[PDB]
This record gives structure tokens, C-alpha cells and sequence, in this order.
């Protein structure tokens, strides 16, 4: 079956219904379907599979061409045998849904710079397919890995443009396959699936088939009694997993986190109520209160308060679609593709209309300007696609239809970034977020304390007073470290903690959260507005 | 496809342009002849990508006489080596034999790149070759027959050798449309589909297509079709298409959620704008609107304020003040008033890593104002680019490039026949003298902050936007309003009514408690020590009027 593959099966399902699911004369009363996709992404998986199956629920020939087997050695013979497969798909337009399927079309597309050939094959492939647009049922799929392999010129409208990418490898589709996969293989009965899972990250399916498969075979391998029915235990499951290679690699943190996991500061968390959830009421709000939502609100707070987590809270706390942007996930080595991924989740948003977008540390995502004077151009090209993309707006005059996703970001060194961003019209409200206060030290002790084994001797209040210089992840880290010395020291097995141990852990973790840093990044990012 | 001029839409005095400076030697040339005045070789046609000049290319060819023949860059550019010059000088002989013909090049600086900016000498030679043969357009057998047309959006890019004369002397441009414009194509498009919209709701996504284009228009057409298909879809689970045919009218909504869903390519180049913003939608500014519309339409006057004594032409009007507070706005008043055109630049966006192509930008910025000469241009925040050079080694060089070749433009000042250029700044003391050097930026007025009667007026275009109670007491708001600027004063009661929401997520009026409220929570971070600076600055300058 289509295992971890459903929700793209059915979205392609439709997306390539559209023009087969429904008849032509209606695309005659004026209309011009767009006809050739393309699916990018490691197959094998079962994009192969999946296409299969919706040639299927449809009703449609599998012409599962392998076009990585027409490869010619003198000049001709390939367009011939291109004429065959194409015009066997126009004979198949002739009787019903001719449902092509071309495979690693890039393999058949060495980008410029290349030979002469590549040109002879992709123009006249374009004559197939700019002719076979007057048959009435010619679609073809073209199937490989990643878009940026294939023909530039096969990316116009009106050509290949409509464009969608394999699955990603998710824990709900990763649980999904694996017990696709072992629906025909005798894996031991008891499987703590979900664990193997959660250690293949990133594995895609079939690594994840490879996976299962090496298992096995090392199960047959040490075992030679039960010559039919193995026990295919999750011990050896997991050597394998270890031996195997890691994978090859926009993810949104599946994790929930309520109010409660964050205190203090909730001034700002009421402001970011303000001017982010209440525009879901808003198309009835502002309507008899007149203000417009601002655009764009930046959180600026000391690096070690863990915004991140304010801002996946509020995700949370609304149920909207989220997706979270970030350096690491952007810091790819493929120069000129982090516009492109930009461009991408903002499309995701446009696709989940009702959508915040999160653009964290961004002095991370976006360096400096004219600091390191000699690689610093791609950065303002991706600032110019910014500054560019940035403009979500629509009718918003005086029902309604609140189709405009919201922008969010934070950051550590605002001074840093470019200026041009917080242009009213862009990025039309900053908030600051100053490291607790004696209260709110008291209270985020007190919160992230409510699960460790507390004893009872401790004074949250007396830390309160001397722990101040104290970032969240500070006091975290020091309740830690101080339940970790009373349970190994004294209950080597124990029950117990005393506070002793955190005064002692003071100093083990020195913070330097000086004052006059604290004045510092006020100021600066206070005058950044 | 019988491309007729009455499909395209749009550009109809471009289209008139180009009708007539083509039909009368493509009608009479022995009347060219019998002048012995030479016939026009080529016109070079020229307009960003999208417009798809290739539509009017194929609808004059097929429309008159033309047989058309057309060569494409990217078609022919090849790893050839003067088998572009062979296929090129081919064309041109074989035309040349059937006379009633018209050859059309699109990206002509494709085909032909700079010197100095390509390497490849083999295009060089199909230059040379390209030269060669449009002489043999300047030939005495076909004497203006062979008609060459180009078209590409860089003029830069192009070779000047094709600027000697008698090779390409008439630039014609086909610029992103227009309001009034993107209705007409539009209209042109729709015409023969089934729909159920009014002219005046039109006209209203016309005014949503802000940095759209045709090519795009018509992608819009179809999107929209398809999308109330699916509309239809959605109602019925089976049927065939006589019913689908019989059942799809395109409506409003269609449109709307189809606009929303495409993006258009352009709105990175200028455009010719209209004002939208009216004098009333600001308050007072009374001896300001007065002296404003003086320094506009005295230049009109100076014709015969000259004729009674005859001095000066002063043209160059700075307003200065505050940070954008409603200062924009008054320019904008000023523009729709006149009834002339926008052309807004704003000054921090003219950093580019491209060195120079901000210039660039400037300087079509230029030609498009002369090109469209009952016009405005208009600038804002000009300190930013006059930040004074040796600072930034590395970066006010371009800024001082700029700033040399605003000069430059701005010098037709007599090519600039009642052309006005307005623009406005906060610090006015940041730029430098080479702008308010007498004769070209001379009228300076200082926007006074806003009366008690302005701020009024300004609670009144307020409150008749938000449901309010009726505790509201103007006098007290007004007295307690000083130090600030009237859009914060906008933010204050902005901020009071996200108060009154939340005191209920569901109320109907604001109370003015919470308005106090928010006037003690808002500070003026303007102190009046900035109002002297701007008075002593006003003190100790130049001329005023």
C-alpha cells in the first residue's frame, strides 16, 4: 500500500484529477489545463508505488517506463525511441487516460553549459508535448529527485511548473511504513515500532526497508533452527539500525507546550495575544472596532530566555498551521536554494491560508551586511527576496474572507540585521522582553521545578533573591545539576533533595549576565526601533 | 492567430504611435521617395518582460500587409559560429525578395551583449555581420522595405554602434499598464466568456492589480475559470460536460480568491501610478494647502510673471519636518490636486550590491518622468543617501555616484519644461548644498506640527472609522495630545480600542477612561527641543519663498 504516503497521494490525487477526473469540452469553453507534473524526492519509497496506485483509483494505463533505459549511443536513435513511447501515449490519449509515467527526467537533462544533445532531446520531447496538448487526454509525470536536477527550460508555464515533492519522512507516515513494509515480512510480534522510529530520523521509507531488510538478514544469518518462522527480534532490529549509515538529511516542532510550561513576562505574553490570535476573531472584531492587524511583530529578548519557546506556545495555543524557519534548517551548502526555501514555506503558508510563520534568531539567518566585505552577496540577495516576498496583504476594506497568513520574528542582535526590515509596512511592531524580574525568577524556578524530586527543606525564595543574572536555561540548568549532586552523592539510590546543593551549584555555573549588558542591549535594541 | 488590434489592449496612444510612424511609408513610399527623405530603417521597441511585445509585433504584421518573419534569441544564439550570421543573412535576402515583409528581433541585446560586457568575439562578428546587413537595409533597391524591429527590455545592455543614425532612432516604449489600462486589456480578454460582474466592482479588482501584467491578466482569466469549476464541482458529485458547459459563470468571488492564489512578476521596476489619497483625508493645513498650490502652478505663471518682469524660474519645493507624519501624505495631496503622476522613490532603498544599478534605476526613472512630462517626480528621506562621504569607505561610494547623476538628470531643468520635482526630509541639514544650490531646490517650507483644529479633524476622519461611545470630549483629548504626531495620536486611539476589546472580546464602544488610559500608557518621544532645532534651522537658511 501507499504507507507514510496518503495525504500527498490524495493532494496529487486531485491536482492531477482536475483535468482527467473531469471532461475537456469545459477546457474548450476557454480553459487551458496545465498537463505534466513533476515528483521530486529519494523514490523507491513508493513514489513509483503511489503513482501506480493513482493511475489506479482513478482508472488510468501504468505505463511505468523506466526512460533511464532509452539511453542511445549515436544521435537519432533516442528521439526515435522517445517518438515511440510518446506516440503509444497518444494512442492511449485516443482511447482513454494516457497516464505517462517518464522517470529521472534530469538523467535525460544535463543543465547549460553541457553538450549539444541535451538540447536535439528536450526541444523535441517539447514538440511532443506541445503537440500532444491537442489530444485530449496526454499527461505525462515526470518522476525524480530534486527539481533544481532537471532542464531550466523544462520549468516554464505551460511546461513543467506544477511541481510537488515526495513525502517528507514524518513519525506518523514512519510508523505507517514500517508496518507497511512488515506487513509481508515475519518481524518478531512484539515491536516497539515507535522507538525504532523516533531513532531513525530522517531515514527516509526506503532506508528505513534497507533498514528492516539488513535485520533480517542478520536474523537468518545467526539463527539456523527455525528455518521458516523467525522471531526477527528488535535486538538484532537495532545493531542494524546502528550499523546502518545515517541519513542523508522546514520542520515544524511536533511538540505541544501549553502557558504553563513558561512564566513571567505575561505582559508580553497578553501582548502577543494581542496582536497575533485575536486577529482569528477578527473578521467580525475589527469590523465594530475599526483598527487593521499589524503586519509584523519582532520579540527581542537576551539570548538564554528561550523565546522559542514563547513562540511555540502561542502556536500551540491557537491550533493554526505552523511552520518554523531557522539557520540550521536554512544553512544548507547549496548556495542560492535558502531563497528558495523561503519562497517555498511561505507558499505552504499561502496553501494553509491560516498560517504563522516564525523567523527565529534571524541576525543566525541573516549575518552581517559589511562586516566580511568578500561573501556577503548572496545574503542581500536573499534580503532583497525578502523585503520582496514580505508584502501579504489583501483587500482588508470595509462577511469577509481572512485569507492572510501572519509573520512573526526574534532574534538577538537586531543591530546586526538590515533596517530596511522593520519598515512600517513590513514589520510594523517590535516588543521587548527583559530577563525576569525577582518574581518572575521566583516563579519560572517554581515551574520548571513542579516534576524534579523536591525535598522537603528547600527555599525557592532565597534562590530567587541571589539567583539574579539568571536566564531561564540558568535556572534550569541549576536545578539540574544541584538535584543531580544530592541524588548521586547521598541517595546514590535516593528520594530526597536539598537545596545546599543548589547553593552550591551557584558558582559551578558562573553568570555573566552583567547588568550593564542587560542596559547595553536595552538601549540598542530600544533606539533599533 | 488573426492577432487583430482589436485584441490588444491597452497602450492605445502607443498604439496610434506606432500605427502611423509604420502604415504611411508601408502606404506611400514613393511619397518618401518623391521628398527623398529616407525611410525608417527600424524602430527599436522596448518595455519590461510580461507585456509580451510579440503580441504587437504579430498583431501590426498580420494586420496591414506584412509578411510576417520572426528570430528569436535564445532560438538562434547557439554554439554556432556565423551559422547565426548565415541563418540571419538568409532571412534577410529571402525577405528582401519578398519585400511586403517585416523582420522582428526579441532580447536584441541577447543576441548582441556588450562588448566590454560579453567575451565571446564570435558574437562580435554576428554584430559586425548584423551592422552589415541592416546597411543592406539601408540598401537603394528596397529603400525602407525590410523593416527590422527590436525589442528587449535593457537599452543599456545594447550596442552603441545601433545608436549611429539611420539604425535605430525611434524608442518607443511599452511600460507596465495602468489602472485605467489593466481594465481595458482585461475587458478585451473577458470578452468572450460567460461571467456575471459589473464594470464598477471591475474597476475595483482593476485597482487590486497593483504591479500586475497581461500575460499574467490572462493566466488570471483562466485560474479564475477554473477555480469556479471546482465551485460548481463541489455542488454536484457527477455530470457531464453539457451541464459543466451549461452551469460555469464566472462571478466576484472567483476572481478574488484567484487573484489571491497567483502572484504577478512584476513590481520590482518604477510604475506610473495614480494618486488614490485625497485632501480629504487630512486635516487643516490651511496656509500650507495655499502655498503649496502657489509653488505648483506659479511655474505655469512665470510665462507671464516673466512677460511683467522676468527673473527667475524657481522650481524646486522641499517640505521638511517630523518623521513621516502626514507629510507623504500632503505630497500625495498635492499630486492628485494637480492631477499630474507619481513617481515615488524612496531614498534607503536605493542601497543595492548591484554598484551602479541604482543609478541605473535613476536614471530610467528620468527618461520615464521626460516621457511622461505633465508628471511629479518626488523624494523622501533624502538624508539617508546624504550621509556625508569618508564615513563609509566602502559603501558611500555609490552614494555619491547617485547623488552626482541626480545632478546630472536633474540638469535639463530647462528639458524639464514644468516639470516639477517635490520632495521632503526631517533633517534637512544632512543633505548637501549641490541640491539646495540656488535654481534647482529653492521654495523650503517647514510643515508646522498640527493645530488643536487639526488634531481635531484628525479625531474626526478617526471616529469615522470605529463605533465610539459618547463619553468622547474632544477638549481634553486635544489639550492632552500636544508634543505629538498625529498618525501616534492615530496609534493612541488605535490602542484604546484593543483596550475597550479587551474588556470585551465582544463590545461595541470604547470607553474614554481607557482612552486616558492609553494617553498615559503612549509618550511623545518627540521633545520640543527638536521643534527649535527645525525653527532655528528655518531661521538661519536660505530663501523660503
Amino acid at each position: 500500500p501507499l504507507g507514510g504516503l496518503s495525504e500527498a497521494a490524495d493532494s496529487l490525487r486531485e491536482l492531477l484529477r482536475l483535468p482527467l477526473r473531469y471532461p475537456r469540452a469545459l477546457t474548450a469553453l476557454g480553459l487551458a489545463v496545465p498537463r505534466g507534473v513533476l515528483l521530486a524526492g529519494p523514490p523507491g519509497v513508493g513514489k513509483t508505488q503511489l503513482v501506480r496506485a493513482v493511475a489506479r483509483e482513478a482508472g488510468a494505463e501504468l505505463l511505468a517506463v523506466s526512460a533511464p533505459a532509452l539511453q542511445g549511443s549515436r544521435p537519432g536513435e533516442t528521439e526515435e525511441n522517445v517518438r515511440r513511447v510518446f506516440q503509444r501515449a497518444r494512442e492511449l490519449a485516443s482511447r482513454g487516460p494516457s497516464l505517462l509515467f517518464l522517470d529521472e527526467m534530469d538523467a535525460l537533462c544535463p543543465q547549460r553549459g553541457s553538450r549539444a544533445p541535451e538540447s536535439r532531446v528536450v526541444a523535441q520531447v517539447l514538440t511532443l508535448l506541445d503537440g500532444a496538448s491537442g489530444d485530449r487526454e496526454v499527461v505525462v509525470v515526470g518522476a525524480t529527485n530534486r527539481p533544481d536536477a532537471l532542464d531550466p527550460a523544462l520549468r516554464r508555464p505551460g511546461r513543467f511548473d506544477r511541481e510537488v515533492v515526495i513525502g517528507t519522512p514524518t513519525l506518523k507516515q514512519r510508523k505507517e511504513i514500517l508496518q507497511v513494509i512488515t506487513s509481508k515480512m515475519p518481524i518478531s510480534s512484539h515491536v516497539d515500532l515507535g522507538l525504532l522510529a523516533e531513532m531513525t530520523v530522517g531515514y527516509v521509507g526506503a532506508d528505513l526497508t534497507a533498514l528492516c531488510r539488513e535485520a533480517a538478514m542478520h536474523a537468518l544469518l545467526h539463527s539456523e533452527k527455525n528455518q521458516d518462522n523467525p522471531v526477527i527480534d528488535e535486538i538484532d532490529f537495532l545493531e542494524a539500525f546502528k550499523n546502518i549509515q545515517p541519513s542523508s538529511f522546514g520542520l515544524m516542532d511536533i511538540k505541544p507546550v501549553d502557558w504553563e510550561e513558561i512564566g513571567g513576562l505575561e505582559d508580553v505574553k497578553l501582548k502577543l495575544k494581542q496582536s497575533i490570535e485575536w486577529p482569528l476573531k477578527f473578521p467580525w472584531e475589527f469590523v465594530r472596532m475599526g483598527l487593521t492587524q499589524p503586519k509584523g511583530v519582532l520579540l527581542y529578548g537576551p539570548p538564554g530566555c528561550a523565546k522559542t519557546t514563547l513562540v511555540r506556545a502561542l502556536a500551540t495555543s491557537c491550533h493554526c498551521s505552523f511552520v518554523s524557519v531557522s539557520g540550521a534548517d536554512l544553512f544548507s551548502p547549496f548556495v542560492g536554494d535558502s531563497e528558495k526555501v523561503l519562497s517555498q514555506i511561505f507558499r505552504q503558508a499561502r496553501a494553509s491560508t491560516p498560517a504563522i510563520l516564525f523567523l527565529d534568531e534571524i541576525d543566525s539567518i541573516l549575518g552581517a551586511r559589511s562586516a566580511s566585505k568578500t561573501g556577503c552577496d548572496v545574503q542581500e540577495r536573499v534580503l532583497s527576496v525578502l523585503l520582496n516576498e514580505l508584502d501579504g496583504v489583501g483587500l482588508k476594506t470595509i462577511e469577509v474572507f481572512n485569507r492572510s497568513v501572519m509573520i512573526i520574528a526574534a532574534t538577538n542582535r537586531p543591530d546586526v540585521l538590515d533596517t530596511a526590515l522593520l519598515r512600517p509596512g513590513r514589520l510594523d511592531k517590535i516588543i521587548y522582553i527583559p530577563p525576569p524580574d525577582h518574581k518572575g525568577r521566583l516563579s519560572i524556578l517554581k515551574v520548571c521545578t513542579k516534576t524534579m524530586p523536591i525535598g522537603p527543606d528547600v527555599s525557592l525564595e532565597n534562590l530567587a533573591a541571589e539567583t539574579c543574572f539568571f536566564s531561564g536555561a540558568d535556572l534550569r540548568n541549576l536545578c539540574t545539576e544541584a538535584a543531580l549532586l544530592a541524588l548521586q552523592e547521598n541517595g546514590l539510590d535516593a528520594t530526597t533533595v536539598k537545596q545546599e546543593h543548589f547553593l552550591k551549584s551557584l558558582k559551578t555555573v558562573k553568570p555573566s549576565l552583567s547588568c550593564k549588558d542587560l542596559a547595553l542591549y536595552e538601549n540598542l535594541f530600544k533606539k533599533e526601533g | 492567430f488573426k492577432v487583430t488590434y482589436d485584441m490588444i489592449g491597452g497602450l492605445s496612444s502607443q498604439l496610434k504611435a506606432i500605427r502611423e510612424i509604420i502604415e504611411l511609408p508601408l502606404k506611400q513610399p514613393e511619397l518618401f521617395k518623391s521628398y527623398g527623405i529616407p525611410a525608417p530603417r527600424g524602430v527599436l521597441l522596448y518595455g519590461p518582460p510580461g507585456t509580451g511585445k510579440t503580441m504587437i509585433a504579430r498583431a501590426v504584421a498580420n494586420e496591414v500587409g506584412a509578411y510576417v518573419s520572426v528570430i528569436n534569441g535564445p532560438e538562434i544564439i547557439s554554439k554556432f559560429y556565423g551559422e547565426t550570421e548565415a541563418k540571419l543573412r538568409q532571412i534577410f535576402a529571402e525577405a528582401t525578395l519578398r519585400h511586403p515583409s517585416i523582420i522582428f528581433i526579441d532580447e536584441l541585446d541577447a543576441l548582441c551583449p556588450k562588448r566590454e560586457g560579453a567575451q565571446n568575439e564570435v558574437e562580435k562578428r554576428v554584430v559586425a555581420s548584423l551592422l552589415t546587413l541592416m546597411d543592406g537595409i539601408g540598401s537603394e533597391v528596397s529603400e525602407g522595405q525590410v523593416l527590422v524591429l527590436g525589442a528587449t527590455n535593457r537599452p543599456h545592455a545594447l550596442d552603441a554602434a545601433l545608436r549611429r543614425p539611420g539604425r535605430f532612432d525611434k524608442e518607443i516604449e511599452i511600460g507596465v499598464p495602468n489602472a485605467q489600462d489593466r481594465l481595458d486589456i482585461l475587458q478585451k480578454l473577458l470578452r468572450r466568456v460567460p461571467h456575471l460582474l459589473t464594470e464598477a466592482e471591475l474597476l475595483q479588482l482593476a485597482n487590486s492589480a497593483h504591479g500586475y501584467v497581461g500575460a499574467d491578466l490572462k493566466v488570471l482569466c483562466n485560474e479564475a475559470g477554473l477555480c469556479a469549476l471546482r465551485r460548481i464541482l463541489k455542488k454536484q458529485p457527477n455530470l457531464p460536460d453539457v451541464k459543466v458547459a451549461g452551469l460555469v459563470k464566472i462571478t466576484l468571488k472567483d476572481f478574488l480568491q484567484a487573484m489571491n492564489d497567483i502572484r504577478p512578476s512584476a513590481m520590482r521596476e518604477i510604475a506610473i501610478d495614480v494618486p488614490n489619497v485625497s485632501w480629504s483625508d487630512i486635516g487643516g493645513l490651511e496656509s500650507i494647502k495655499l502655498k503649496l498650490e502657489q509653488a505648483v502652478e506659479w511655474p505655469l505663471k512665470h510665462p507671464e510673471s516673466f512677460i511683467r518682469m522676468g527673473i527667475q524660474p524657481p522650481k524646486g519645493v522641499l517640505l521638511y519636518g517630523p518623521p513621516g507624519c502626514s507629510k507623504t501624505m500632503i505630497a500625495k495631496a498635492l499630486a492628485n490636486e494637480s492631477g499630474l503622476n507619481f513617481l515615488a522613490i524612496k531614498g534607503p532603498e536605493l542601497m543595492n550590491k548591484y554598484v551602479g544599478e541604482s543609478e541605473r534605476a535613476v536614471r530610467e526613472t528620468f527618461r520615464k518622468a521626460r516621457a511622461v512630462a505633465p508628471s511629479i517626480i518626488f523624494f523622501d528621506e533624502l538624508d539617508a543617501l546624504a550621509v556625508e562621504r569618508g564615513s563609509s569607505l566602502g559603501a558611500g561610494n555609490v552614494a555619491d555616484r547617485v547623488l552626482a547623476q541626480l545632478l546630472t538628470e536633474m540638469d535639463g531643468i530647462e528639458q524639464l519644461k514644468d516639470v516639477t520635482i517635490l520632495a521632503a526630509t526631517n533633517r534637512p541639514d544632512r543633505i548637501d548644498k549641490a541640491l539646495m544650490r540656488p535654481g534647482r531646490i529653492d521654495r523650503i517650507i517647514y510643515v508646522p506640527l498640527p493645530d488643536a483644529a487639526t488634531r481635531r479633524e484628525i479625531f474626526k476622519l478617526q471616529f469615522h472609522s470605529m463605533p465610539v461611545s459618547n463619553e468622547v470630549d474632544l477638549d481634553e483629548l486635544i489639550l492632552q495630545t500636544d508634543a505629538y504626531s498625529g498618525a501616534e495620536i492615530v496609534a493612541v486611539c488605535r490602542e484604546a480600542a484593543l483596550l475597550a476589546l479587551e474588556e470585551d472580546i465582544q463590545a461595541n464602544l470604547i470607553m474614554k477612561r481607557h482612552f486616558t488610559q492609553a494617553l498615559s500608557t503612549v509618550t511623545p518621544r518627540i521633545p520640543e527641543s527638536l521643534r527649535r532645532f527645525y525653527e532655528d534651522y528655518q531661521e538661519k537658511s536660505g530663501l523660503h519663498t
